């Protein structure tokens, strides 16, 4: 519609986080974020001993 | 908050599954690298243990 | 004694729960979780907060 | 203004996300068939 | 034979020939590998950490 | 602070833009010290606008 | 005009002279100020805490 | 403790209520310096973002 001009694409998922603490002096959060999709190409992200 | 889990709850189930097929691959290939090395040495007859 | 004459409480009932197993059908499961859980849907509104 | 044009409403697709998986995959149970223990 | 395929990374680029029974039985000694499932429970606890 | 329009939906991005920041003869610095620079415009009866 | 009080030890020996709407309507910018207030949450949880 | 606090439990919302008025006295008066700046700086005219 031209009263719109345009779209906006949302885009949903489920995202795979380590258990990490944050850190003291830390640039980033070192917690290794990754879409849950990645696990059915790798699932080894998922693996926890 | 007092709702409840969201669909994503489930979620802990479908990892869990894919979980499943990840170890089948990988008894399937450590199991590999065993039979491997019994049929490299001197293992050519039924017994236990082996 | 303490009185509270005109003020909006909202009490929290918490997680009425006991921290015990439950069995689960694993056997086929999917999940699809949809935008309310961010509400940046109704139209976007965050750019469409002004429509006029 | 002289020219309004729409920078802020747009579409919305709102893009789906369903995801599943069984007990375990065709691979997996051909070759490790399940057994409820 | 039978041809079964996976996407798993772990298996990249490997073709293994494995026996199985033409008819599959419930917990077949003859099956290549048996998975041996017990019901997964989810627990549901607040829990206090640190 | 403004939600991030594009990315992730958690991002809350600040833009801070003003042309309206004041330096006059009146203020001091964080030593509390009305000096240098701040002294001169005291004396031109100027202020800056940063 | 109108006279409004407190005891505020923060608001001492001050007096300030601010306009508002005299018919007070819901939500209406011509305010002096507004107080927006939401709710107070209660909650209770048996907390092991240290 | 099978009895929860009848009534001490609203000394909750009386504390948070008190503060709900402090919180009104420091903005004015915050407001105040921030507009004495405003006004004593060169701005006598409608402008966004002073």
């Amino acid at each position: 519609n031209p009263i719109e001009g345009g779209v906006v694409q949302v885009l949903p998922y489920i995202a795979v986080m380590k258990d990490v603490y944050h850190e003291v002096s830390g640039v980033k959060m070192d917690n290794e974020e990754v879409n849950m999709v990645e696990a059915y190409r790798d699932p080894s992200i998922l693996d926890d001993e | 908050t007092d709702e409840g889990p969201g669909e994503v709850v489930k979620a802990l189930t479908v990892n869990t599954n894919i979980r499943n097929s990840n170890n089948a691959v990988k008894r399937m290939l450590n199991y590999l690298a065993q039979l491997r090395e019994v049929v490299h040495n001197g293992y050519n007859r039924p017994k236990f243990g082996i | 004694t303490n009185v509270v004459t005109n003020t909006p409480i909202d009490v929290c009932k918490g997680p009425d729960v006991d921290g015990t197993a439950d069995k689960i059908n694993d056997k086929k499961i999917h999940v699809s979780q949809g935008l309310k859980e961010f509400q940046v849907a109704k139209g976007d509104r965050v750019e469409n907060e002004i429509t006029e | 203004n002289y020219n309004e044009k729409s920078q802020r409403d747009f579409r919305v697709v709102t893009i789906g996300y369903n995801l599943a998986a069984s007990r375990q995959d065709e691979f997996a149970e051909r070759i490790y068939p399940t057994t409820v223990i | 034979y039978d041809i079964v395929s996976t996407n798993n990374q772990l298996f990249d680029g490997k073709l293994v020939v494995i026996p199985t029974r033409a008819v599959q039985q419930e917990n077949d000694i003859l099956s290549w590998g048996q998975f041996f499932y017990v019901s997964t429970v989810i627990a549901d606890l607040p829990i206090t950490r640190g | 602070f403004q939600p991030d329009l594009v990315g992730d939906t958690r991002n809350a991005v600040i833009r801070f833009d003003s042309d309206d920041l004041v330096v006059s003869g009146d203020t001091t610095f964080i030593d509390g010290s009305a000096d240098g620079v701040i002294n001169d415009l005291k004396t031109a009866k100027l202020s800056l606008r940063l």
